[PDB]
RNA sequence: CCAUCUAUAAUUUUGAAUAAAAAUUUUGCCGUUGCUAUGGC
């Protein structure tokens, strides 16, 4: 009865808005007002506050919606999301976000906000902009939702991928130093978007990044140690790719710095259980040709005998043995010969893991075998000078 | 013309958002 | 599951970003070890540039079209704006030099039909021939 | 500016090596003029 | 290829039990018909 009638309604706001002349066209009509200089003023905020009134209440309708209405009613806001351009959309939804007093409609103005910057270019660096001053101050207010808060540093995260580099730097700067903090927050949504905008912030910055760096790596340390503690969480494989692509970003954009704490993060990348082996085999490759090989190889040495010795774990050992593998094939002559001392001290260990290891003779032994083809590789490639005292 | 007969027969993203919002 | 869902699209993001070769988020241990040795080389041995290359090209491709309708879209509203004004006489300064551009272009298209000066030199001259005959006017 | 708080003896040197080595391009072409 | 070593499967001890753990060693597709056998492409 009236559920077949409300079904007939919402047809009509779908027919009468669906886009099938200039005339016709509800959206043609509102450029030609916008364009029109002669227009009033006073005329246009009419449109943009009457627009602003119509997105609030298709979204309410959605919000508390019944598969076939809830169908058209998208019909119907796909149309009203075109009515007018991306200059007027932010000016008439932006100060609704504040007047809205509902959780679910906030949430839902968020989203929309971010696809009409999906398919926009450089001349929305403006609009872009005043984006960003809004969305950085409904943080504090929005730290109680935490669906509304990890959904505004989502649209920011994305939008500092695309031209972000644009933006004005004082607004890059801000969210940085804003996405910090949000990484001490408990909820485990808040850290893995606050490590995401980290990660493409830093990208934008670069070195001018670095001021933060005392604020991004150690607290990821931590962080993934309190990762392989509770295990139970639903979003734990979330939560330990996004420190691993945090570090793979910064692996790319500062690897000079990292260098000192590179161990560190050896140790996230062989002891992330969850994360694919593709995912960590991947960003092995990237601290090769990006750090100076020469320090990994000393770090290989220690991390080997502190903790991938008793580790006992299969993938720790093998993610180990690729990076092994992998830096002695690139190493250079003279770095090879420099090193040396530590390398051979490192492969007595590796000589000796058959007395402490827990694994089965095939392994071992396989193991053994990719020793003895990158000591080949590392023997090769030396002097008689270097080798004579070291045989 | 049964042979023949064989013969002739042989020759949004922010939506999915909403969606899953409500079902929450 | 929002939460759920919001978390592996931002992740997911960040993968292709950064890894776009590697699958995104949704027995003896000898076989073990041997395969992740293997994983290696045949990552090392991946192209990924390509790969950057193609999801270039295909979002290329939508922000251009969307340019395009945005393109078309506002000169039919500007079209339709001069219409107005100029019916009401409220052409501007710019109006009244883009319908006097549109005089020259017509004018100018016009003129190659026109015929050229020398040519109706002679065809008077034998237009006023033939006419003379036929219209006679003698008596 | 060079930040060295909470940063290594390492970290502070790289921060030192860009600067120092954009600024040596403008002092010796200064150094030129001036001779 | 042969051996060897693993893997898979079975009996057994603690064990309500799970559990670990020593120990040992009929079709490519589509049906019908039984609880097995044959009809179409």
């Amino acid at each position: 009865e009236f559920l077949t009638f409300m079904n007939n309604t919402f047809e009509f706001i779908n027919k009468i808005t669906e886009e099938t002349d200039v005339r016709r066209n509800l959206r043609l009509k509102v450029y030609s007002v916008l364009l029109d200089e002669t227009s009033d003023k006073k005329l246009i905020r009419n449109i943009r506050e009457e627009f602003g009134t119509l997105l609030e209440g298709v979204l309410f309708f959605i919000n508390s919606v019944t598969t076939e209405i809830k169908e058209i009613l998208f019909k119907v806001l796909g149309n009203v999301l075109q009515i007018l351009p991306v200059d007027e959309f932010v000016n008439a939804v932006l100060p609704l976000l504040s007047t809205s007093t509902n959780e679910d409609i906030r949430y839902h103005l968020t989203l929309v906000i971010g696809s009409k910057f999906e398919l926009e270019g450089s001349e929305a660096i403006p609009i872009v902009n005043n984006v960003m001053k809004v969305l950085l101050d409904r943080m504090p207010l929005e730290s109680k939702s935490v669906v509304i808060s990890q959904v505004i540093l989502n649209t920011m995260t994305a939008l500092v991928s695309k031209y972000g580099k644009k933006l004005e730097g004082s607004i890059l700067t801000q969210a940085l130093t804003l996405a910090t903090e949000k990484v001490s927050s408990d909820m485990t949504e808040v850290k893995i978007s606050s490590l995401a905008l980290i990660t493409n912030c830093v990208q934008v910055l670069g070195v001018k990044s670095i001021a933060f760096y005392p604020k991004i790596v150690p607290p990821s340390i931590k962080l993934f140690d309190a990762s392989l503690a509770d295990s139970s969480n639903p979003l734990k494989e979330q939560l330990q790719v996004a420190i691993l692509l945090l570090f793979a970003g910064l692996i790319k954009r500062i690897p000079s710095f990292l260098m000192s704490n590179i161990l560190d993060v050896l140790h996230v990348i062989y002891f992330s259980r969850e994360v694919d082996s593709s995912i960590r085999l991947s960003v092995i490759s990237l601290i090769i040709e990006n750090i100076d090989l020469k320090e990994v190889l000393k770090v290989l040495f220690r991390i080997w005998s502190t903790e991938i010795a008793t580790s006992n774990d299969t993938v720790a050992v093998s993610l180990f043995l690729s990076t092994l593998e992998s830096t002695v094939e690139n190493i250079d002559k003279k770095s090879a010969t420099s090193q040396s001392p530590i390398f051979f001290k490192l492969l007595l260990s590796l000589f000796e893991f058959r007395s402490i290891s827990s694994f089965d003779n095939n392994t071992i032994s396989r193991i053994e075998a990719s020793v003895h083809e990158i000591s080949n590789s590392y023997v090769l490639k030396m002097n008689d000078k270097v080798f004579r005292p070291l045989f | 013309k049964k042979q023949v007969e064989q013969r002739l027969e042989f020759y949004l993203a922010i939506q999915e958002a909403m969606e899953l919002y409500n079902k929450d | 599951q929002t939460s759920k869902y919001q978390a592996t699209s931002v992740v997911n993001g960040l993968l292709s970003n950064l890894l776009p070769g590697v699958p995104k988020i949704r027995g003896s241990k000898a076989q073990l070890i041997d395969r992740n040795l293997k994983k290696r080389v045949q990552l090392q041995n991946r192209d990924v540039h390509k790969i950057k290359k193609k999801c270039k090209l295909v979002k290329k491709k939508k922000v251009k079209k969307h340019k395009l309708d945005k393109e078309q879209l506002e000169q039919l509203a500007k079209h339709q704006v001069l219409k107005k004004h100029q019916h009401e006489g409220t052409l501007t300064d710019h109006e009244r030099k883009y319908l006097n551009k549109l005089i020259k272009r017509n004018s100018q298209n016009l003129r190659s039909w026109d015929l050229e000066e020398e040519v109706r030199d002679e065809l008077e001259d034998i237009q006023q021939s033939i006419l003379k005959d036929t219209v006679s006017t003698a008596n | 500016e060079i930040t060295v708080d909470g940063l290594d003896a390492n970290q502070v040197w790289w921060q030192v090596k860009l600067v120092l080595d954009s600024i040596d391009g403008d002092l010796i072409q200064g150094i030129q003029e001036l001779k």
